[PDB]
């Protein structure tokens, strides 16, 4: 399997750089040109350039020739790409992908990386129980309270998969990040419930026990 | 720059019904033109290069059609799976330029919601929030109206809303609605209770507690 892993979410002051990895598993490095990808939220794919491996020969989108910069550390086997004196407009997910021949398409993606850029502090979220006081019940957890996005949440360490719902994150009036993640369950008794929640940012890992 | 317009940004479509997504190019672009699937979790995965040939995987159902400036994609038949944003790419001339996107509603028969009410932690009360959380699990359609009552008294502007992306196998939403107070406002109070309306439910269904009989 072929796969491209790209380094965890960034908080970045405006004026500050930042560096993004794409290790790079599966086939030989060197055979396949790379290419990034931009995408802002609630929009578009903009393309910001493609790289060589053999010889480091890049190419830039004329938007980004003054923002981004690629390279390759061949041992390695893993892409680089530095975004330069950054603003609230390269706030995005950003994308690796290997092109292939048959005829030049993008034929495998990296998971993205979401970059935030602002001047307010890493925030650590605060996790609550969501418990009740007819077929099914249901509990969850609240992770309130964080900066920036995102949290990952899982259940019983990923074991609990099936009825899961975790919520898109609200901004609230107070400029932190607020989301839920529930689980309903046919009624339950034999088993216990264990929301996991990752905020990479602020290296905060926290399990929640809900008493059912 | 190509400019690639995918001027129907929001499409809604049926299961085992035909779905088709246009992109035009605003010059020739010679058949060098790509399609991408993004799911609701942000992995992307290309469908077809050059026009017409499917990728490895992709199911027969996906084709793609056109020439020159105008080209399409058509979901021979819709599957629950299919839920995604499609993107159509030219790659005739360098910069590689996108078309704007078409997001997939999918068209099932109406579900109602069930409903569910959580009160605050009191590990939440001792810092002076309290947070009130109302879901609605596996409706369509999207459209849900939730009112919430405290002591009877109907709420407005202390709540924010969120809703899931459709579901890839059953094709439904699931919604929270989160009513935030002060923990001095939430011990004024004994019922908090949020109603809900939606076509699935032949009258709206009301899910309360009473703070302090938990």
């Amino acid at each position: 399997e072929v796969q491209l892993q790209q380094s965890g979410p960034d908080l970045v002051k405006p004026g500050a750089s930042v560096k993004i990895s794409c290790k790079t598993s599966g086939y030989t490095f060197t055979e396949y040109i790379m290419h990034w990808v931009k995408q802002s939220h609630g929009k578009s794919l903009e393309w910001i350039g493609g790289i060589i491996p053999n010889n480091g020969g890049t190419s830039y989108n004329q938007k980004f020739k003054d923002k981004a910069t690629m390279t390759v550390d061949k041992s390695s086997s893993t892409g680089y790409m530095e975004l330069r004196s950054l603003t609230s407009e390269d706030s995005a997910v950003y994308y690796c992908t290997r092109r292939e021949v048959y005829y030049y398409a993008l034929d495998y993606w990296g998971q993205g990386t979401l970059v935030t850029v602002s001047s307010a502090s890493t925030k650590g979220p605060s996790v609550f129980p969501l418990a009740p006081c007819e077929s099914t019940a249901a509990l969850g957890c609240l992770v309130k309270d964080y900066f920036p996005e995102p949290v990952t949440v899982s259940w019983n360490s990923g074991a609990l998969t099936s009825g899961v719902h975790t919520f898109p994150a609200v901004l609230q009036s107070s400029g932190l990040y607020s989301l839920s993640s529930v689980v309903t369950v046919p009624s339950f008794g034999t088993q216990t419930y264990t929301c996991n929640v990752d905020h990479k940012p602020s290296n905060t890992k926290v399990d929640k026990t809900v008493e059912r | 720059d190509i400019q690639m317009t995918q001027t129907t940004s929001s499409l809604s479509a049926s299961l085992g019904d035909r779905v088709t997504i246009t992109c035009s190019a605003s010059q020739g672009i010679n058949n060098y033109l790509n399609w991408y699937q993004q799911k609701p979790d942000g992995t992307v995965k290309l469908l077809i290069y050059y026009t017409s040939s499917l990728h490895s995987g992709v199911p027969s159902r996906f084709s793609g059609s056109g020439s020159g400036t105008d080209y399409s994609l058509t979901i021979s038949n819709l599957e629950p799976e299919d839920i995604a944003t499609y993107y159509c790419q030219q790659y005739s001339n360098l910069p590689y330029t996108f078309g704007g996107g078409t997001k997939l509603e999918i068209k099932r028969t109406v579900a109602a919601p069930s409903v569910f009410i959580f009160p605050p932690s009191d590990e939440q009360l001792k810092s002076g929030t309290a947070s009130v959380v109302c879901l609605l699990n596996n409706f369509y359609p999207r459209e849900a109206k939730v009112q919430w009552k405290v002591d009877n008294a109907l709420q407005s502007g202390n709540s924010q809303e969120s809703v899931t992306e459709q579901d890839s196998k059953d094709s439904t939403y699931s919604l929270s609605s989160t009513l935030t107070l002060s923990k001095a406002d939430y011990e004024k109070h004994k019922v908090y209770a949020c109603e809900v309306t939606h076509q699935g439910l032949s009258s709206p269904v009301t899910k309360s507690f009473n703070r302090g009989e938990c």
